[PDB]
């Protein structure tokens, strides 16, 4: 199962200092 | 806030310096004790988590803190389930405690980092022994993620799908998230509402009991007599308890250092309990729970009695000396640093065999081809059949083999 993952890396990715 | 207690067991696991006490910190409130007099007994670690539901895009869920300010509802938190968790070291000296929390958890969570060394032998070990000890609820969470580059995770995380396929484990989640800067802790959450479920549990079988913890009442301040009764760190599996039963610790000890042995194993009776913060009166099983009985203050402080069985008076188990283990052996050895290939058992050779939670040395006698005869040096009870976990000795310190069942 490869599904629900990519769109935590795209939240991880957005908030950052 | 009703005052509801621990459900279920989640456990941690890792290696020296990396991050599992951090993610614990981050994860509860209340600083943990562990890590001579004070919580120095067992490598093992225990905290708690609070599961609370504030349902009234798709990744918001709810948030650890008793009231809720960051996504915008201010509404009161539903009680759903109450949980305890257990830390446990991945030291390579020390692994006996390790072996303990894994027979209580329920469910495990693997923490490696990012910015370090990929391929280790001793993630796999550990991963092979929560396959074995009758485990399917495996979630992958990546430690360090925040100092790294922009693809090299991506490439890390492709790898480990690569690896993670052909075992006991199907469908297992994994999760990035930051312990040190504090975020994206709600996605983690959610997964623990959503996988795991909870198994059946009922007063009808017999109460059985393990003690990894203990804990004595003694500190500096007041005067002469301002005494408390010891305290019993016991977490349960299955058999509810209610304040006014006896409990016993089974193997026994020596009365007398010439001169005959017969005296019966330890009785106490509870004094006061410690669950979460403070006292409560039932004890639902699938949590670490402080019982302080009348055991003395004097006999648990240090390594005397670390992972035995306890039972009640009522019912009576067995006490063996003589062990029956039908064996299954792997291909190729785990956590070597290289790797090397299992040789057929031999005769007259010190071995340790793991049961359960006891860590006990045992001798080979008499072997031909699946059961295997092994002498005690130290006390071991029997029950059903247990989780059992072998370790072989080739150079220097222990190596697992594979994994084993009791016959009868």
């Amino acid at each position: 199962v490869g599904l629900p993952y990519s769109e935590l890396l795209s939240r991880f990715f957005n908030i950052l200092r | 806030i009703i005052n509801r207690q621990a459900t279920i067991n989640i456990g941690t696991i890792g290696h020296v310096a990396h991050g599992k006490s951090t993610v614990v910190r981050a994860i509860s409130g209340v600083q943990t004790v562990r890590f001579l007099e004070r919580n120095i007994t067992i490598k093992l670690g225990y905290a708690n988590a609070k599961i609370y539901k504030c349902q009234e895009s798709f990744k918001s869920d709810k948030e650890i803190s008793p009231k809720c300010q960051r996504p915008g509802c201010p509404g009161r938190y539903k009680l759903v389930r109450h949980v305890s968790f257990v830390d446990c070291p991945g030291h390579d000296i020390l692994m006996s405690t390790m072996l303990s929390g894994a027979a209580v958890m329920d469910a495990a969570l693997l923490l490696i980092a990012g910015n370090e060394s990929c391929p280790q032998p001793q993630t796999s070990e550990h991963l092979a022994a929560i396959e074995i000890m009758k485990l399917k609820h495996v979630i992958i969470l990546q430690n360090k993620v925040d100092l790294m580059r922009e693809e090299s995770a991506l490439e890390h995380q492709k790898s480990i799908l690569k690896f993670i396929r052909g075992t006991i484990a199907d469908g297992a989640p994994i999760v990035p998230i930051s312990a040190q800067l504090k975020y994206n802790i709600d996605a983690v959450n959610e997964f623990i509402v959503k996988t795991i479920p909870v198994p059946p549990r009922d007063f009808m079988i017999s109460p059985r009991l393990i003690v990894i913890r203990s804990f004595d009442v003694n500190k500096p301040g007041a005067e002469i007599e301002d005494l408390k009764g010891g305290v019993a760190g016991g977490s349960i599996l299955n058999g509810v308890f209610k304040l006014g039963d006896e409990i016993e610790i089974r193997p026994g000890i020596v009365t007398k250092d010439k001169g005959k042995i017969q005296c019966k194993p330890i009785f106490s009776n509870i004094v006061s309990l410690f669950a979460e913060q403070n006292d409560l009166k039932f004890a639902v099983p699938g949590g670490l729970i402080g019982v302080g009985t009348k055991v003395d203050p004097t006999l648990c402080r240090a390594d005397r009695l670390v992972g035995q069985v306890v039972g009640a008076k009522g019912h009576l188990p067995n006490i063996y000396t003589d062990i029956e283990i039908n064996y299954f052996l792997l291909r190729r050895l785990l956590g070597v640093k290289k790797q090397a290939k299992v040789r057929k058992l031999e005769p007259n050779e010190v071995l340790m065999v793991n049961i359960g939670s006891t860590a006990t040395g045992a001798r080979v006698v008499a072997v031909k081809a699946d059961m295997a005869r092994l002498q005690l040096t130290s006390p071991a009870c029997t029950e059903i059949n247990e989780k059992i976990a072998l370790s072989r000795r080739i150079e220097k310190h222990w190596r697992l083999i594979g994994w084993a069942t009791i016959k009868k």
